[PDB]
């Protein structure tokens, strides 16, 4: 997997393939891709990976 | 300093300016190359669309405006004109070769000899294609023509269906055929209409053995369908005799006027009867007709077409053996037409189309003509099967004008690339270099083709594509030297095999084209752009 | 250089640079006149004359800071630029006509420095054949470059550039059936092949039905009257020049023009006339009496 | 409704990587003219007008306002090369941008991006291991020799600066202040202060301590300026008239307390000073402020107080002399008080500068450095950081390796050999990458106005079999065996270029997309 | 690709200068600054009017106050700014001469550059010449004598330092006054002369003639509660920190009077701390009291009634001037002022300065003074600027002196002697490095040109004729005649520079200029 760059609201760079990372640092408006994300950040929180 | 009012720019700013106008050119005209290329979408302001593949058209229906892109662009356009066929690789080719002289020139190499070393290298490169990678197309006759429209076709949206096009194609060239100096064939391509029909599937696209004129019949009254076509072919309108400018009529006494008003119409009348006295029955004008004198043609059982252009008509004339006529008028001082001056047509029908009419003429007497009807599914659709048969047409053109061709599939230039690099072995100046450098842009068509069909190029361009080292230094192995490489599954294969086959003018005229504009822009010194 | 307007120009000549390039201190603009007025004498040299004026210019200005009347450094310049000359001449070599291989050197010497380089091996015999083609080399004292026509038209490479010791026309044949001629007999017109009308107020009036017929049976006998002059003379090629206020070409007259086996050259601009007469020797006609073969132009 | 917020760019694909790899190069440009003993300089103006001039990497690309992320990856290589040896961070940027531009021609085709950054590693661990395995060490452990070495590295790390023709006055110079250091190496330890006028050889270097005249009161300019024995107390107690602990209330009800009360103030204060005084020393230093009743005190009794030092420069005056800091007045004992050979205050370009020289145990220094703008002295304050820091890690290990150019086209040559025994495409990126390391020596040459193609020509031919060492000789317009001409580096200096640009190398091709968030 | 990137935080802007044309734009920048300065260059230079924001106006003729108040925008100006403030502080003379040194040296690199050379070679070709200019004015340079017995060389060299400026009206007492308080300042033992024991003082009215020497104090007071006498003889002085009013503690309190009995006790205090501070001032024997910090209505009272003349609101810098020329020491507390404590004064008295209500006070000093005053007088508050910066001149001169020794035969003789041995050792140099020889020769032989310029004489005759008068006879003593008065020797017409100032102007001006060579690129907003 390719790493992938990310300009947060705040101008700050985040290089990484962390799919919780770079999901959280991206900001999302669509509800349904809001589920989606907030699945993924409790995969995160509970295991650490998926 | 310098009082100019203007931008100035020096030194390695504009040359590398330069390299990255013509890179953007490139890189634009880039993706549509090659059979597995897929053609680009251009859309203007208010709306009207196109799809096209050829880089010609696309590079002239975009707006450039760094004058380093405007010159390839009309380096594009002038291989158009002259060839047809490899508008494409000739930019890929110019912008490449820029690119890595640019690159040479950074390491403060100057840059009359990295041109020098260009333009000597494209002689030795025009010398090798045409002393050891030319095959005759005389021992290969009717089969070298249809592989060469076929590769011709590969790239564009008729390919799929090459083998039906391709046909038609050399059938029409092949209806052609023309003697200007007494014993040297001239093929004249643009004298095959072709029109555009937006009705069924392109597989029942027609040729036409006569004309296929895109004009109707006058009015309805008359027939349409002449079983033995007499055709009249007119440069001279049929409406009532206004007098002229400069003479005018003056009348005194009353009765003398009604008279002349009957001559304001009889003379008309009688011309029409001397064309419709040497049993002609198809009339065909360029200027406009009247409604009487389409009343004199429904009546006699005559067809009249008006406002018919010159250069179609033209051709009918010369297909038919008509003798276009300014005006009723022989070397005596009467007017009069001959029956020897009428052309004959084996039949002429006025045939619908889609939800149009268009007049077919059919099997003209003097020599063969033709003419092509294209059937598409859309307007788009239509115009890119006739900018591809265009070219199709332009390539048997060339391949019979001189019976020579050359390997496709980028054979030619692998084969150039690793003989001019032992040839730029020599000459151990620091001119050799620019010469090597040449060598290696001459692989940049091979390579995007690999990258093209979603394949790796110099993963395999080491060595698949480095069969000519042994076609080079072992004479026994020359065989190898037809190869290039294949997208079923990305080999080297030999391309006689496969038939893939390009007349030797699109390389050569695209290499000297391509060294010429890249030397004409490398000479760039400095830009002074001036204020409006 | 590219000037306000979406023009662009690559160019090596110094007056072309200067020229194009729109200075604006007082300066600059003697400076790009006296390029000019050194491509205007000589030719050559327009960068150097430019770079040796500027050079000691920069050179004096340090004169001026050493506290030097400007007089006293313009006589002593005088005087320098006297002992040049002399010197120059003392250094130089004489040089006499119909030896090639000098003229070729200087041509190549003069292309060395321009794009065309390359190409001067099949570009400066030619350059300085079209010198000696002109002018006799024995008593000359002088040459022309008006009569040295410069054509030239987009397409192909350089290496396909001609020299003709004929004419070129950028003009287009109007009847489109005959192309070639074998032992042309070129002939200039300068009067018109339409209907005729006086210089005055021209008018004509008609009061019955058969002058209808009478005046277009006229006009067409005079249109074949004087293509049939023109025939008659053995012109089987006609240059019809470009003529305004009366049209030059009727379609009856090409028509005629056509029918007995001409070819026929119109529109044709009344400055290129003397070219045209010192290439192929023809002279012009202005009366159709006048038209007769003993001073009509022939070609190969 | 979309799935981003309105504004939000991506960009993905071999163009984005391209575009990367372009503007890297471009930002590696604005300090490509600064190397070598030719090397030129950069001005860089800020918004509020003040100008830097300097031509070190480090500080060039900070000065360079970076907004693209790949060119931040540039400078943060650069800083942090900065940050680890101090010295070579013009050819870290170099080497990443040159990486870059020799396999862009590779990526413009289908390659995965997977298999080059896996060349450079192996590539960059080789080249590390050849570099630790050529470096000599004289391994004698002599002072001499050591001596020798740490100049002639100083000497070549103050050629491409503003101090190149006094190499020599400044090389050994630095030398002695990091002699002179402990077993810690601190850079606190060695002070730099910048004085306007003179000329670039008046510079000095203080074995004691020495700084700038911090404040004086009424009754200054009386005692003497002259001690050549004295104590210094080293203080951290304001002597003056003051609230005792800045809430106390006073409470009285009569006169005659009010007046006893005025009295203790005074008279604290002069016991406080009856201390100091009786401790023995003759010149009190302290941070806090010395009032003017404490300055005349000192006055009528042939003492020297100098209130408001600095942190750091008391600290470096402890260093020096020997003493310690006492917050309390109380317990100014005979071994607490520092002493130091001469105490003397004199005029440096129109300054008044305190000196204590002569210290016979010193564990500090300070560079009087001159010049004739701020920013004159400012660079040479750069160059002579560079200088000691070079020093200071050279110091740990004498291991050395000629310059020039000389290690990267040792490196460029066993690269290529061994770039012929692996089979497959890792032989194409290896030999880029080697090709990639052939950068120094170029740029050398282009800076010196050479015929690059042809030194680098001789370079390879002389280099191949003919001997290592050979560099360019720029004086001598040729090439030349560099260690033999002095021209020595630090190993590591090589080592981290390496490493860090093959790290910035692969972290800037293993990016395949970028998103720009609408910067809320 | 088409798609153009940014790099660069707001760079459709940034401007940015590289290669040749930087470095032209730096030479003509600093050609501009140098012909600036030129023409006040010499006895025959003319001052400078410079206005700054607030519209004041100052006429001068300081090269390092000109730069510095010339508010100027390009960096190269600045660091010609800087090159000459830096020069005034070394040495405090010559703030043209580095000015016109740097601005000719560029020049000459620039006509060297042309010709497609490195500017690095420019700047070591400087570095060389200037190091072999250095030598020879070493060892041209002769030694005067810094004594009070022999003072006559100070007077000729501060003299020297003095033309060109206004001052130069009176010439001859200027110098008096600078070499006397030098002399008198100076510690002789350590070589070091402190400028904080130089009160300058200005004021306007009178004429230029009036400047005089004070051997004591001059302080812009006056006797407090006037009734008292308005001069007093040799008194013995006590100099005072502490005010004349009740104390009071420094950390906050509260005096609580509680009772009828408290507020008698509390008045009782206060009068009796006013009679027992006047009785014991009084006991010591002083007849004058100076006090920094002010005092109130009674004790101006008890002071006057107590025949004991008394002074306030003297500045703390004004205070230890005071002290130090009386010899007394400062005392903070009534309680501890002995009689050892005192100092002595010759006199002190007090002036009026003509019809205006301003007054100051003389102390003049019959013993040992180590601090001593200038008191300029003149008609135009430009005029006191000017003089009392060219009399800063001239005592940044003799101090120079005190601490070298080391005096050459300026005029132009230096710089054409310097010029003569750069080329010679430029003749027997390998070429490529020569050209920056010669150019660093005749870019320091600029100076004598300007001087006669500004004389109105033919520069280029006059210094190719007393260059060969230098070369024909081995005296190197010989310069411009500026001021017209014949005699090419320098010798006897007395014109003294100090070997220090022209060392350090030609090292200082050399290394500004190869820092301004070595920059090449400029970006800036
Ligand atoms: N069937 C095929 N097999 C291998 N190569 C082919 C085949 N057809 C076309 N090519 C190659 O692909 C390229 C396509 O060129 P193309 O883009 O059609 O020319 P143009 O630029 O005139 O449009 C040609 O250079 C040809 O060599
Ligand atoms: N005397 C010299 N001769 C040749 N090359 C040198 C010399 N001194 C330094 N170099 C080269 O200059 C390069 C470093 O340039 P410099 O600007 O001094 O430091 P940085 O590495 O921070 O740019 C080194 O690679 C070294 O090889
Ligand atoms: N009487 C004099 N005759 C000839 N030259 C003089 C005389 N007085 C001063 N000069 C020269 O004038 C130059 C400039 O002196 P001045 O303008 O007074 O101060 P600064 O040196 O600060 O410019 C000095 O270099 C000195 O040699
Ligand atoms: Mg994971
Ligand atoms: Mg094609
Ligand atoms: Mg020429
Ligand atoms: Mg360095
Ligand atoms: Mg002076």
């Amino acid at each position: 997997g390719m790493n992938k760059m990310v300009i947060n609201h705040l101008e700050k760079l985040f290089v990484t393939n962390d799919a919780a990372t770079i999901l959280r640092e991206l900001e999302v408006q669509h509800p349904a891709a809001k589920m989606i994300v907030m699945a993924s950040h409790m995969q995160e929180q509970e295991v650490g990976d998926g | 300093p310098l009082s100019v009012f203007g931008d100035r720019s020096t030194g390695e700013t504009i040359r590398s300016q330069n390299v990255m106008a013509a890179a953007s050119i490139a890189n634009i005209v880039k993706s549509s190359l090659g059979p597995v290329g897929l053609d680009k979408m251009l859309v203007d302001d208010i709306g009207d669309v196109t799809i096209t593949n050829d880089g010609a058209t696309i590079l002239k229906l975009l707006e450039v405006e760094h004058p380093a892109a405007k010159v390839l662009c009309e380096l594009a356009d002038l291989q158009d004109k002259e060839v047809g066929d490899g508008t494409t690789s000739v930019v890929i080719i110019a912008a490449e070769l820029l690119k890595n002289a640019d690159e040479l020139v950074k390491q403060k190499i100057h840059p009359t000899s990295v041109i020098s070393g260009y333009r000597l290298a494209c002689k030795e490169a025009v010398r090798y294609i045409n002393e050891n990678l030319i095959v005759n197309t005389d021992e290969l006759g009717r089969d070298c023509l249809i592989n060469a429209a076929k590769t011709s076709m590969s790239s564009k949206i008729i390919g799929i269906n090459g083998d039906f096009f391709a046909n038609m194609v050399v059938d029409a060239v092949l209806a052609i055929k023309y003697t200007d100096i007494r014993g040297q064939p001239r093929y004249p391509v643009n004298s095959v209409n072709i029109l555009k029909a937006h009705g069924r599937s392109q597989m029942e696209s027609m040729l036409i053995s006569g004309y296929a004129l895109n004009c109707v019949v006058g009015s309805q009254g008359m027939p349409k369908r002449i079983v033995n076509a007499k055709i009249a072919c007119l440069d001279f309108s049929l409406q009532k005799t206004k007098m002229k400018l400069g003479v005018q009529v003056v009348i005194t006494d009353p009765e003398k006027l009604d008279q002349i008003r009957q001559r304001e119409s009889d003379i008309t009348k009688e011309r029409i009867q001397k064309i419709l006295a040497t049993g002609a029955n198809v009339i065909l004008t360029t200027g406009g007709i009247d409604d009487m004198c389409l009343k004199y043609f429904v009546e006699a059982g005559a067809m009249a077409v008006r406002r018919v252009l010159k250069r179609d008509l033209k051709r009918i004339a010369k297909a038919s053996g008509a003798t276009i006529l300014s005006t009723l008028a022989n070397l005596e001082g009467e007017e009069t037409f001959e029956a020897a001056m009428l052309g004959q047509a084996e039949e002429v029908v006025q045939e619908r189309i889609c939800d149009d009419e268009l007049i077919l003429i059919k099997n003209t007497k003097a020599r063969t003509s033709a003419s092509i009807i294209l059937r598409g599914a859309n307007d788009f659709m239509c115009d890119e099967m006739e900018r591809s048969l265009h070219d199709a047409l332009c390539v048997v053109k060339r391949v019979l004008e001189s019976k020579s061709v050359v390997p496709g599939g980028g054979a030619v230039e692998a084969a150039l690339s690793i003989y001019l690099e032992n040839y730029a072995t020599s000459m151990g100046s620091r001119e050799q270099l620019a010469i090597a450098e040449f060598a290696r842009s001459l692989l940049v068509i091979p390579n995007t083709l690999a990258v093209n069909a979603a394949q790796d190029s110099t993963d395999l361009v080491a060595k698949l594509r480095a069969f000519h080292n042994e076609a080079q230094v072992n004479p026994e192995r020359k065989n190898l030297k037809w190869i290039g490489l294949d997208l079923s599954n990305g080999k080297p294969r030999d391309n006689k095999q496969a038939g893939v086959f390009e007349p030797t003018i699109v390389k050569v005229k695209s290499l000297k084209f391509a060294t010429e504009a890249a030397i004409t822009i490398l000479r760039i010194d400095d830009l002074i752009k001036l204020h409006p | 250089i590219q000037d306000g307007k979406g023009d662009v120009t690559i160019t090596n000549d110094g007056a072309t640079i200067l020229k194009q390039m729109q200075v604006l201190h007082p300066a600059a603009r003697m400076l790009v006149e006296l390029s000019k007025a050194q491509d205007i004498e000589a030719g050559d040299g327009t960068t150097s004359v430019v770079i040796i004026a500027g050079s000691l210019l920069d050179s004096c200005t340090k004169l001026l800071q050493k506290g030097i009347h400007p007089t006293i450094i313009s006589e002593s310049f005088q005087k320098a630029l006297e002992k040049g000359i002399e010197i120059l001449t003392d250094m130089s070599r004489p040089v006499e006509l119909s030896d090639r291989e000098t003229l070729l050197n200087s041509a190549t010497t003069s292309l060395n420095s321009k794009v065309v380089s390359q190409y001067s091996s099949l570009l400066s015999p030619m350059s300085v054949n079209a010198v000696m083609k002109v002018i006799d080399p024995a008593t000359a004292t002088s040459v022309d470059l008006r009569d040295i026509k410069i054509v030239k038209k987009l397409g192909g490479t350089i290496d396909d550039c001609e020299l003709v010791e004929g004419l070129v026309l950028t003009q287009k044949v109007s009847n489109s059936g005959i192309t070639r001629v074998e032992k042309a007999k070129i002939g200039l017109i300068q009067f018109c092949l339409s209907a005729p009308k006086t210089d005055m107020d021209n008018q004509i009036v008609v009061s019955d039905y058969a002058q209808m017929d009478r005046v277009l049976r006229e006009e067409r006998a005079y249109i074949l009257n004087l293509v049939k002059q023109i025939k008659k003379t053995g012109c089987n090629v006609l240059l019809i020049q470009k003529s305004i206020l009366r049209d030059a070409l009727s379609d009856l007259a090409l028509h005629f023009l056509n029918k007995m086996k001409i070819m026929v050259i119109k529109d044709i601009e009344r400055e290129d006339i003397e070219f045209i007469c010192k290439t192929i020797g023809t002279k012009p006609v202005a009366h159709i009496d006048q038209f007769t073969a003993d001073m009509l132009g022939s070609a190969e | 409704v979309i799935l981003l917020k309105e504004g939000t760019d991506s960009s993905q694909g071999i163009p984005q990587l391209v575009s990367n790899i372009s503007a890297c190069q471009v930002i590696a440009e604005a300090v490509r003219t600064t190397l070598g003993p030719r090397g030129m300089d950069k001005l860089i103006v800020d918004g509020r007008g003040k100008a830097t001039i300097s031509n070190d990497g480090a500080t060039i690309l900070k000065l360079l306002d970076v907004v693209h992320p790949a060119a931040k990856t540039l400078v943060d290589i650069a800083k942090s090369q900065d940050a680890e040896v101090g010295d070579g961070t013009t050819s870290v940027t170099l080497l990443a941008a040159e990486f870059l531009k020799q396999v862009k021609p590779y990526v413009e085709e289908g390659l995965h991006p997977q298999i080059i950054i896996r060349a450079f590693r192996t590539a960059t661990q080789l080249a590390v291991n050849k570099i630790k395995e050529i470096a000599v060490t004289v391994k004698k452990a002599d002072k001499v020799e050591q001596r020798k070495l740490l100049e002639k590295c100083a000497m070549t790390a103050l050629s491409s600066k503003l101090i190149s023709q006094q190499k020599a006055f400044f090389a050994k110079m630095v030398v002695d202040a990091v002699m002179m250091l402990d077993d810690l190496l601190q850079l606190k330890m060695i002070g730099i202060k910048k004085v306007q006028g003179g000329a670039l050889e008046d510079s000095q270097l203080v074995a004691g301590v020495a700084f700038k005249k911090t404040f004086s009161y009424a009754g200054f300019e009386m005692q003497p300026k002259k001690y050549h024995n004295p104590k210094i107390a080293l203080l951290n107690v304001e002597l003056e008239l003051k609230a005792e602990k800045d809430n106390a209330e006073i409470r009285v009800h009569t006169v005659e307390d009010y007046q006893a009360i005025v009295d203790a103030e005074w008279n604290i204060l002069y016991d406080k000073l009856e201390k100091i005084h009786h401790s023995g020393a003759k010149v009190v230093l302290s941070k806090l402020p010395i009032g003017d009743v404490a300055t005349q005190y000192f006055a009528d009794r042939d003492m020297f107080c100098a209130g408001r030092v600095p942190e750091e420069d008391l600290k470096r005056t402890m260093m020096a002399c020997g003493g310690s800091i006492q917050t309390s007045v109380n317990a100014l004992s005979a071994d607490v008080l520092g002493r130091c050979q001469v105490f003397e205050e004199t005029q440096i370009g129109g300054e008044r500068y305190n000196f204590f020289t002569g210290c016979p145990k010193a564990k500090t220094c300070t560079f009087i450095l001159r010049g004739g703008a701020e920013q004159f002295m400012e660079e040479t304050e750069r160059s002579l950081h560079d200088a000691i820091m070079i020093v200071r890690r050279a110091i740990k290990n004498d291991s050395v390796v000629a310059g020039g150019g000389a290690i990267e086209m040792e490196l460029s040559k066993y690269l290529r050999d061994y770039s012929r025994t692996i089979p497959g495409k890792q032989q194409l990126l290896i030999g880029a990458y080697a090709k990639a390391l052939e950068i120094i020596p170029r740029q050398l040459c282009d800076n010196a106005g050479f015929d690059a193609t042809n030194i680098l020509n001789k370079l390879r031919a002389r280099h191949a079999q003919g001997g290592t060492w050979y560099g360019v000789d720029i004086n001598n317009e040729d090439i030349a065996d560099n260690f033999e001409a002095f021209v020595w580096e630090p190993a590591m200096v090589r080592i981290n270029a390496l490493t860090a640009a093959s790290e910035a190398a692969c972290l800037i091709v293993s990016v395949d997309e970028t998103i720009k968030n609408p910067r809320s | 690709y088409g798609r153009p990137f940014l790099i660069i935080k707001d760079q459709d802007r940034k401007s940015r200068l590289m290669g040749l044309e930087a470095l032209k734009s730096h030479i003509m920048a600093a050609k501009a600054v140098a012909n600036t300065m030129r023409t006040s260059l010499g006895p025959n230079g003319l001052d400078k009017m410079m206005v700054d924001k607030d519209g004041d106006v100052t006429v001068t003729n300081d090269g390092a106050t000109i730069l510095s108040m010339m508010d100027v925008d390009h960096q190269i100006a600045k660091l010609m700014v800087e090159l000459s403030k830096s020069q005034d502080d070394e040495i405090g003379d010559g703030t043209t001469g580095v000015v016109v040194l740097a601005g000719a040296l560029l020049e000459e690199a620039e006509q060297l550059l042309d010709r497609g050379i490195h500017p690095i070679r420019i700047a070591d070709g400087y570095e060389q010449a200037a190091r072999v200019a250095i030598e020879h004015l070493d060892k041209i340079s002769d030694s005067v004598l810094v004594d009070i017995k022999d003072t006559e060389p100070l007077i000729q060299t501060a003299k020297t330092t003095l033309g060109s400026k206004v001052v130069n009206s009176c010439h001859r007492q200027m110098a008096e006054i600078a070499v006397n308080a030098v002399l008198t300042v100076a510690d002789m033992e350590r070589r070091d002369v402190d400028f904080e024991l130089i009160k300058v003082e200005g004021k306007v009215g009178g004429r230029l003639e009036d400047t005089k020497l004070i051997k004591g104090v001059i302080v812009d007071k006056d006797f407090s509660h006037p009734q008292m006498p308005k001069k007093v003889e040799d008194a013995k002085i006590a100099i005072l920190t502490c005010p004349f009013e009740p104390p009071k503690p420094k950390t906050k309190h509260k005096l609580d009077v509680t009772s009828v009995e408290d507020y008698k006790a509390l008045q009782k205090y206060e009068k009796e701390k006013f009679e027992e501070m006047i009785q014991q001032i009084k006991e010591t024997g002083a007849n004058l009291a100076i006090c920094q910090w002010g005092f109130d209505d009674e004790a101006n009272h008890l002071l006057l009634q107590n025949n004991l003349p008394a002074v306030r609101w003297v500045g703390g810098p004004e205070i230890e001037l005071i002290a130090i020329a009386t010899g007394g020491r400062i005392v903070p507390r009534f309680s501890e002022l002995t009689a050892e404590k005192l100092g002595f004064a010759g006199l002190v008295q007090e002036i009026s300065f003509g019809t205006t209500k301003d007054k100051m006070l003389v102390i003049e000093q019959c013993k040992n003074s180590r601090a001593v005053t200038i008191f300029i007088r003149g008609g135009n508050k430009m005029i006191i600027e000017e003089a009392k910066r060219s009399l800063h001149d001239a005592l940044c001169v003799i101090r120079n002196l005190i601490r070298d020794n080391r005096v050459v035969y300026g005029g132009g003789a230096a710089e054409i002697s310097c010029a003569l041995a750069v080329s010679q050792e430029a003749d027997k140099c390998p070429t490529l490095e020569q050209y920056a020889m010669r150019a660093f020769a005749d870019a320091l032989e600029v100076i004598p040109m300007a001087l006669s310029e500004n004389s109105g004489m033919n520069p280029i005759q006059t210094m190719t004729e007393v260059r060969a008068r230098q070369v024909k006879e081995m005296n190197p003593a010989l310069g411009i005649d500026c001021l017209h008065k014949g005699t090419n020797d320098m010798k006897q017409q007395h014109v003294i520079e100090t070997l220090i100032g022209k060392k350090q102007q030609i090292s200082l001006a050399t290394q500004m200029v190869r820092m301004i060579l070595k920059i090449d690129d400029i970006r800036k907003p």
